């Protein structure tokens, strides 16, 4: 389950829009994938790098960016084997993406709703109801 | 006379603006021979001039101090031809397109599909409409009454507040 | 041959390594510098830098300021100068106080304390660079022209 | 005439143009042999 | 209400409110807005049609 | 964070959370809509506030409705 | 034979069908409108080809076909444009006395008492001054006729209705193929030898044997009536000998390689004539015939079917370094795959060009009497930067489209534009800090005189009087060019121009050229023009750069070109697209092209343009109060803007009252503008339902649902009417002021 931190990078001539002292400060997100060629494919920072057959590796500054690459390498390569981790400057590396081994657009057992309001959206509370009170807008 | 102004025709700063604008135009006509073109047009510019300003001084319009005609728009009727009979030509004209607009609308709504009625406009009914208009306030006035101008308020879409 | 590599051999670093970055110019001239001299003291560091820029300061002011065609050109300058290295070492200071948590090393700039001891050689050096262009200028008839004293 | 040219005539920038530059013409018409018109005369 | 029939929406925050859409289904489970309501109008998003509550629908 | 909620109007079209680009929201399984789920949000802290997911939502108002409230580095999308 | 001819015959039905169903042209528009918005997206992409269709080759016909009626509307202008010189104009009266006359070819019509606009411009004639330089432009052709302007009228009617037809039949009737239209190297050899190079080489001839015999008789002094017409030097060779003695010889030395006994007709005068106060035709007789003979040598650079030539891919290809990775490699396949990156390039071009045209038709005056109709140099100078800032904005409008659209990293590994992607941030911050660099030290310069004036203190300023900023370089180049003539161009007679130094041409007592002397003022005022052109290369090139990405938005190019945000999110995303960077470029184009009208419009006046009094005395226009004034921003505002706006807040009962009019109305204009760039959509939109209510009150609610515009639209609304307003203040300004005094 864990990253291997040994997987091979796509070969990348560098760019200036790569992840800043944030990421060795306050984290890091890096995307796996396996590819069944060595394809050109265009980084989320900038230009262009090619994606090395079999398994690879790329560190990102942002979980929008390993999410880009990953829809780019979805609809362009047709790699359904991403895998999203959030990487702690401590060293402690977190998976995130898909959660739970399902994509998110799956429905898939075990998944507690959360966010979820038991009525429509026009019966929401008015703010003078809920002003000076701590109960909340949602009814 | 009304306001304090005076008549057009017996204003001296009237008659002194017909001046000068005669002037203006003979100075430019000094320049010029007989029968050429530019002197015949300025010379019909000056006959132009001299119309308007004579025209103007026995319409009954009321000049003020600078000698420019003033339109007394109180509802007098020694001035309605200054706002309210222009008005209600004006009237009945806006009043003939919101109708002919209306009842066009209405029509579209029947059609088969709505919208290429208002893009592209049926034109012999536009037509038949654009003639409807010539009758407007009693026209509308029995579908004011009739029940077929007002929505009820219960048929509109309305915000949430 | 190819003069532009990924910076530190990561190509994913939010750099590029060129010739201007990475030559070996560039790393001798950086090294050499005081703010990246390695052996060097952060007070030492701070002293070097402000007697540099103490040193410059001076002339801009002097040269150009409001009382440049006086004959107290040189002592306005150098009071706004010293002004201008008074409200620089404030600001040292404050960025000091907020940036950096009080921790028992010295050793570097990026410290409480290396940065205090830095603004202490900024302020010590600054003070004393514009006080020898101060010197100089007067002492060197040259130097109080604008290199117009030949013609 | 052609039934889709017709169909053209009748679009809606067409006949607005059209409509709008013979409102156009008749007022300025109207202002050419009667101008100054600054009251209804009465 | 039945299949086909116009109905009034009187959803307050609807696009459509006080306004006149036809039904074209009803489901018969346990679902929360089951009368399915299409609309000549379009919303701002441009859709046409929105799922309803029986209480949220009047026949007209 | 921002704060994303999912009304019970929601049809379960799965189309918020192809929208999302950061992995907020996902399916759970609700008897509520024909399709058998509804979309939750288990992951508003990377929420950037795109609203994306309210962009794709077909449900006349909104079920999907993002809440803009205290800013992050994450959710104010800042790659420093 | 690889280049080859290849045509579909009869692709496209000529129908109406397709008239009348307005939005055909994409899946999306036609189904029809439900909204509003529907009707803005029509004309929004309507020549957005490329986003209709996924084959280039009816892309490229369609574009084709389009160019043939762009050809035609313009050959319809200048048709019209010799009918009214023919038929609604003075040109004859103006033949006979130059500088006394006005140009005019447009008569209004007496309506509402718009007839004072027919003022009196001389030569027993009342019209519309015009400011286009046609006149001088058929006096350089040597047309001393209004029947010989019909016969050019009938030609551009001919021509124009060839043009359409062209467009037609092309589309419709023989349209090529792909593999036609992608024939660089033909294309090129063609333009570069057949259009450019044939272009100059007829143009050189009809100078040879029309504009310069006639010329030197109108210069002579003789009256246009009294100068044979131009066949009549076509046949009497003799006559033409007369005037210019190597007739006599013909053809001989040209062929014998004996080219100086061409000397007569073919010089390197330099300078201006003395009596026109513009370019010797001869000058430019010869100027077309060596021009002819470089792009018709060109055009045999590239290899089309016979092994000679050069494959332009192969010098792309070839041409890589130790710094630029594969270098060129790809760009062949881009710009032959991409129509998008070639008007990028020919936009860019094209602008670069106009603008080039407008500084050196000033600078040395081409036409005969052109250099003392004062309107005239300053519309054609006006009209020329206003058309090359818009052109290179559009470049990189199209550079945008195409890295948006066109751009494939497959294709693009390691090349040129990889390479700039990859280093954008490096590109964009060192633009970033010389723009705040170059704002600080030229505008700062007049906050400090501004300040400095007002403080009491001038000793402190930076002007000619105090601390002396002076252009040094530009004063060391306009001492090289006046050296010149017998020197570095040693067959010169006299400077390429008048401006760098030397004498003062003066044309009916009206300084045709002076030298144009640079100081304090100049050095800050053209400071100014590197800083709004730095910032606007700024705003152009972020937007390119970061079309497709960015650290906050990195999908991008999935959102498109032209987009208006992805939401309030990462802090809000307003204006992300490269859209709106060509959007808020154009506005720093308006304020990059305005300073350079304002500087050219009051240093001619102050500086170069004038009357010359006795003893050679140039009495300017303003009285040379640019060295002084233009070094504060007061200066600016009182001594170049209120000072001279009072010919068109003065010009109500005259001829130039329409440019006050005009000058209100673009006020106007331009403040309308501001509420559509200040506001945004959803207030408009609830305003909106507010006013659909009362319409369903009245059961007069649309069936194609009115919306606000969209929030690009809004921008594109007010951006258009931005530029309206100012532009046409401007042109309003400029106009009567120049009008009135020059
Ligand atoms: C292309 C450049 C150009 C420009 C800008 C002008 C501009 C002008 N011309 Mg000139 N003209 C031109 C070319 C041009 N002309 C050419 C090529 C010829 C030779 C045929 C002429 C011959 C000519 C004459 C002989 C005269 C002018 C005159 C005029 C003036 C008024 C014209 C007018 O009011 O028409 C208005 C006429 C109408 C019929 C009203 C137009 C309303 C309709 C609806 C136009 C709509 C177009 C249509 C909707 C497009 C779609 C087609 C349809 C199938 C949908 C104006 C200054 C007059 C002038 O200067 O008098 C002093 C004048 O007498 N022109
Ligand atoms: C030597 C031959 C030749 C010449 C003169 C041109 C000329 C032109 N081409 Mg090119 N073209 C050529 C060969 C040539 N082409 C070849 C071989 C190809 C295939 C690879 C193309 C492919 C091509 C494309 C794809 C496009 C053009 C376009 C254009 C027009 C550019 C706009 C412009 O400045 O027009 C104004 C200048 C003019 C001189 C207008 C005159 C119009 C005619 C056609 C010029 C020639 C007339 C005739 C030869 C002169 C006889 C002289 C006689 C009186 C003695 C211009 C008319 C563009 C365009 O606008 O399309 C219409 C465009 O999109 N051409
Ligand atoms: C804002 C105030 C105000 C308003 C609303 C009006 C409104 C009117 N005035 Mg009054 N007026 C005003 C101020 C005002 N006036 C002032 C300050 C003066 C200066 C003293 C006048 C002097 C004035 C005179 C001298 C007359 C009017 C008349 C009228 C009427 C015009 C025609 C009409 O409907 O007659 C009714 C006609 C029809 C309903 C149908 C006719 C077809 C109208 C009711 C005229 C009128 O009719 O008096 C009642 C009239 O003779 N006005
Ligand atoms: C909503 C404001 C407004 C109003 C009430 C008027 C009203 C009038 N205008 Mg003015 N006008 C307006 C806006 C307005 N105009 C604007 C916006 C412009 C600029 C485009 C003009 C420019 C203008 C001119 C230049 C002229 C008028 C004329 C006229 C008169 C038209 C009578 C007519 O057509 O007789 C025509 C004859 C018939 C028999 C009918 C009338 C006094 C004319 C007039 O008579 O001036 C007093 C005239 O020459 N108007
Ligand atoms: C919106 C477009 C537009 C409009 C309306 C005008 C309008 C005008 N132009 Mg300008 N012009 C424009 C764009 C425009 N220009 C651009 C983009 C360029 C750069 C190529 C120029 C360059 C230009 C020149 C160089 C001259 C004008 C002139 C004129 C005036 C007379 C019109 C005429 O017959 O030209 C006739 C043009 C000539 C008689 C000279 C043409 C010489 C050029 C070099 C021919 C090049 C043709 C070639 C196909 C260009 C290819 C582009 C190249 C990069 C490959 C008129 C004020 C003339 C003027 O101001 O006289 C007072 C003039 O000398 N124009
Ligand atoms: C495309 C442009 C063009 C065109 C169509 C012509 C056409 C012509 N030229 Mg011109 N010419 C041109 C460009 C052009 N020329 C250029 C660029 C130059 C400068 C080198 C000349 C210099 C020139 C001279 C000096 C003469 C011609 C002559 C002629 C005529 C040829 C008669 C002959 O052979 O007698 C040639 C006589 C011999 C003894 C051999 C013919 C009308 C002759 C003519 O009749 O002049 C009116 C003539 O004497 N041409
Ligand atoms: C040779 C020049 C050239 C060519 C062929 C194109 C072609 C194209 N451009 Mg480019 N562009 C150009 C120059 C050019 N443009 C310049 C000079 C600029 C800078 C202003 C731009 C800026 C630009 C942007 C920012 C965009 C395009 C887009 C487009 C595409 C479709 C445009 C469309 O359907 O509009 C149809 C035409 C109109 C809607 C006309 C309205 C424009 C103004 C408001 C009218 C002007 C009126 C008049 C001049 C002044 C008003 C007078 C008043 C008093 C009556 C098409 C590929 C768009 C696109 O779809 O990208 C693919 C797009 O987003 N271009
Ligand atoms: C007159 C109004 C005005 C001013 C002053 C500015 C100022 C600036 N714009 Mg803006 N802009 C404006 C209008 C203005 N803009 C408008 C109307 C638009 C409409 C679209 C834009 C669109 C726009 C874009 C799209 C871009 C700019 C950019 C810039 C910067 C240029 C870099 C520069 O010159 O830094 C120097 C700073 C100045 C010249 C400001 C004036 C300061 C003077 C010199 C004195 C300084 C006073 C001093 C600090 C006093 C201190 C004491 C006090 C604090 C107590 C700068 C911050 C560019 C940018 O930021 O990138 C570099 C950029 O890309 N602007
Ligand atoms: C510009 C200065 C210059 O001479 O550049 C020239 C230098 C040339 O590189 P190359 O020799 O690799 O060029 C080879 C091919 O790309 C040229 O056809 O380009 C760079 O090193 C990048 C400079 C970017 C701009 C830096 C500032
Ligand atoms: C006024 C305004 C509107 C409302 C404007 C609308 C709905 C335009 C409708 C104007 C009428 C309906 C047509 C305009 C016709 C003009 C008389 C001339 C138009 C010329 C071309 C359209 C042909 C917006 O929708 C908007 C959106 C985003 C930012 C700012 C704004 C904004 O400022
Ligand atoms: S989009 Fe709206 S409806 Fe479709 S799933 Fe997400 S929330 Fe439920
Ligand atoms: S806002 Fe953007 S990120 Fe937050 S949930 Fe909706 S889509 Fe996912």
């Amino acid at each position: 389950e864990t990253l291997n931190l040994q997987i091979p990078s796509p070969t990348f001539e560098g760019s200036t829009g790569g992840w800043l002292r944030a990421a060795e400060v306050e984290e890091k997100y890096a995307i796996t994938w396996t590819s069944p060629k060595e394809q050109v494919f265009e980084m989320p920072t900038g230009g262009a790098a090619i994606m090395r057959q079999g398994e690879n590796l790329l560190y990102l500054a942002r979980k929008e960016q390993c999410l880009a690459l990953a829809t780019q390498v979805k609809n362009s390569f047709k790699i359904t084997d991403y895998k999203v981790y959030r990487i702690f400057p401590s060293g402690e590396v977190q998976y995130l993406h898909p959660k739970d081994g399902v994509f998110p657009e799956k429905v898939n057992a075990g998944r507690v709703g959360v966010g979820n309001v038991s009525h429509s959206i026009g019966k929401n509370l008015n703010p003078a109801q809920i002003k000076f009170t701590s109960k909340s807008f949602n009814g | 006379d009304v306001a304090g102004l005076t008549p057009c025709g017996e204003s001296k700063e009237f008659a002194r603006r017909l001046d000068g604008s005669v002037k203006k135009l003979q100075t430019r006509l000094s320049k010029y021979e007989a029968g050429t073109p530019p002197a015949l047009a300025l010379q019909k510019q000056i006959d132009k001039t001299k119309n308007r300003f004579d025209r103007y001084g026995k319409a009954g319009l009321l000049c003020g101090t600078d000698g420019l005609p003033h339109l007394i728009t109180d509802g007098r009727w020694t001035h309605s031809g200054e706002f309210v009979i222009p008005g209600l030509l004006f009237l009945y004209v806006a009043g003939w397109i919101g109708w002919v607009g209306r009842s066009y609308v209405l029509f579209a709504r029947t059609a088969d599909k709505p919208t290429e009625k208002e893009i592209i406009i049926d034109v012999p009914v536009a037509l038949s409409f654009v003639s409807t208009g010539f009758i407007w306030p009693f026209s509308a006035f029995k579908e004011f009454t009739s029940g077929n101008l007002i929505v009820p308020a219960d048929e509109i879409t309305v915000s949430p507040r | 041959s190819q003069f532009i590599k990924p910076y530190n051999d990561d190509p994913f670093v939010g750099n590029l390594a060129t010739p201007v970055s990475t030559s070996s110019f560039t790393k001798s001239l950086l090294s050499n510098l005081p703010a990246y001299r390695a052996g060097l003291s952060p007070l030492l560091r701070g002293v070097e830098i402000g007697l540099t820029h103490g040193y410059f300061l001076v002339g801009p002011f002097y040269k150009l300021g409001p009382l440049r065609n006086s004959d107290v050109a040189l002592l306005s300058g150098f009071f706004s100068a010293l002004g201008l290295i008074v409200i620089l070492v404030a600001c040292l200071t404050i960025y000091g106080v907020v940036s950096f948590e009080e921790t028992e090393a010295k050793d570097q700039l990026q410290t409480a304390k290396g940065w205090r001891q830095f603004t202490s050689g900024w302020l010590v050096g600054s003070v004393g660079g514009a006080s020898f262009a101060y010197i100089l200028i007067s002492n060197i008839p040259f130097l109080q022209t604008a290199g117009m004293s030949m013609l | 005439m052609d039934s889709n040219f017709l169909k053209y005539l009748s679009t809606a920038p067409v006949l607005f143009t059209v409509w709008l530059s013979f409102t156009a013409s008749f007022i300025i018409e109207a202002n050419r042999f009667f101008p100054d018109m600054l009251y209804f005369p009465m | 209400v039945k299949r086909g029939s116009k109905v009034r929406i009187l959803r307050k925050e609807s696009y459509w409110y006080q306004d006149i859409g036809t039904v074209a289904t009803i489901d018969t489970s346990g679902i929360r807005y089951p009368v399915v309501v299409r609309f000549e109008k379009v919303s701002y998003s441009g859709v046409n049609t929105n799922n309803f509550s029986l209480d949220e629908v009047v026949e007209v | 964070s921002h704060s994303v909620k999912v009304y019970d109007t929601c049809i379960g079209c799965t189309q918020c959370v192809r929208a999302c680009p950061c992995d907020v929201l996902e399916m759970v399984s609700w008897d509520g809509c024909k399709a058998g789920q509804i979309a939750s949000a288990p992951r508003t802290e990377d929420c950037i506030g795109c609203k994306r997911c309210e962009t794709a939502c077909p449900t006349d108002f909104l079920s999907v409705r993002v809440y803009l409230g205290g800013e992050t580095t994450r959710s104010m999308g800042l790659a420093y | 034979k690889k280049v080859s001819i290849t045509v579909d015959r009869d692709p496209v039905a000529t129908s109406f069908e397709k008239w009348a169903q307005p939005g055909h042209f994409s899946r999306t528009l036609a189904k029809g409108p439900k909204t509003t918005t529907w009707i803005w997206n029509l004309h929004a992409d309507v020549h957005d080809f490329d986003s209709h269709t996924n084959s280039l080759e009816d892309i490229s016909r369609k574009i084709f076909s389009a160019h043939f009626g762009q050809l035609s509307i313009i050959f319809l202008w200048l048709s019209g444009m010799y009918f009214h010189g023919a038929r609604f104009s003075n040109y004859s009266a103006w033949l006979s006395n130059p500088t006394a006359v006005k140009p005019s070819a447009q008569v209004v019509w007496p309506i509402v008492g718009q007839e004072v606009l027919n003022g009196d411009v001389g030569g027993g004639f009342q019209g519309v001054q015009v400011t286009s330089g046609f006149f001088q432009i058929w006096r350089s052709s040597g047309i001393t006729s209004e029947v010989e302007l019909y016969w050019c009228a009938l030609a551009g009617l001919i021509m124009s209705g060839l043009m359409i037809f062209a467009g037609w039949f092309h589309y419709h009737k023989a349209a090529p193929k792909l593999e036609w239209f992608q024939n660089a190297e033909s294309m090129l050899n063609h333009h570069l030898s057949g259009l450019l190079g044939l272009g100059c080489l007829s143009w050189a001839g009809h100078q040879i044997h029309v504009s310069l015999p006639v010329n030197k008789l109108l210069d002579a002094g003789v009256a246009p009536q009294e100068i044979p017409l131009p066949h009549e030097f076509l046949v009497n060779r003799d006559l033409m000998a007369q005037l210019y003695p190597s007739f006599s010889k013909g053809l001989v030395p040209f062929f014998t390689l004996n080219w100086s006994e061409y000397s007569d007709f073919l010089t390197f005068k330099g300078g201006l004539n003395p009596v026109t106060g513009g370019l010797w035709l001869s000058d430019t007789a010869h100027h077309h015939l060596a021009l002819a003979v470089l792009f018709i040598v060109a055009g045999h650079m590239y290899r089309t079917n016979w092994g000679i030539g050069h494959s332009m891919k192969e010098i792309l290809e070839a041409h890589k370094g130790p710094f630029t990775g594969e270098g060129h490699k790809g760009l062949y396949e881009i710009l032959t795959t991409s129509w998008h990156a070639q008007l990028a390039i020919n936009l860019a071009m094209l602008g670069s060009v106009s603008i080039i045209v407008a500084h050196h038709m000033y600078a040395m005056p081409p036409y005969p009497y052109i250099a003392t109709d004062y309107p005239t140099q300053l519309s054609i100078f006006t009209h020329h930067m206003w058309i090359g800032g818009f052109c290179v904005c559009g470049g990189a409008a199209h550079a945008g489209i195409f890295m948006v659209r066109d751009y494939n990293p497959a294709q693009n590994y390691n090349n040129l534009l990889d390479r700039v992607i990859r280093h954008r941030d490096a590109i964009i911050s060192h633009l970033n800090w010389i723009c705040i660099f170059l704002g600080f030290h030229s505008f700062g310069l007049y906050i400090h005189n501004d300040t400095m004036r007002a403080l009491g203190r001038t000793q402190d300023m930076f002007s000619d009087t105090a601390i002396q900023l002076k252009p040094v370089f530009a004063q060391w180049v306009q001492s090289i060019h006046t050296l010149a003539p017998g020197n570095t161009t040693p067959n010169a007679l006299a400077t390429a121009s008048y401006a760098f130094g030397g004498d003062v041409v003066a044309v009916g007592n009206k300084v045709a050229m002076m030298p144009i002397s640079l100081g304090t003022a100049d050095f800050m005022v053209h400071h100014i023009h590197a800083f709004t052109i730095h910032v606007t290369v700024l705003i152009l090139l972020k937007g390119v750069l970061f079309s497709r990405n960015s650290r906050l938005i990195p999908d991008k190019a999935n959102l498109g070109f032209r987009f208006p945000c992805d939401g309030p999110g990462r802090g809000g995303t307003c204006q992300s697209s490269a859209w709106d960077s060509v959007f808020l470029g154009l506005f720093w184009m308006y304020n990059c092209i305005s300073v350079v009208i304002f500087h050219f419009s009051w240093k001619m006046q102050s500086d170069v343009w004038g009357t010359v009094q006795s003893d050679g005395t140039v009495t300017h226009i303003t009285g040379g109060n640019f060295a002084q004034s233009a070094i504060t921003i007061n200066g600016w505002l009182r001594d170049f803007l209120w000072a001279q706006a009072s010919q068109v807040i003065q010009s109500y009962g005259s001829a130039l009252s329409a440019y006050g009019l005009i000058f209100l109305g673009a006020h106007f204009i331009w403040a309308f503008s501001l509420m559509f760039l200040f506001s945004g959509r959803g207030y408009w939109q609830e305003l909106i339902e507010s006013i659909v209510w009362a319409h369903n009150k009245l059961n007069v609610a649309p069936a194609i649902q009115p919306r606000a515009l969209s929030i690009t639209q809004g921008r594109a609304v007010g951006l258009a009417h931005y530029l309206l307003g100012g532009i046409g203040t401007t042109w309003a300004f400029f106009l009567a002021r120049i009008i009135s005094v020059g």
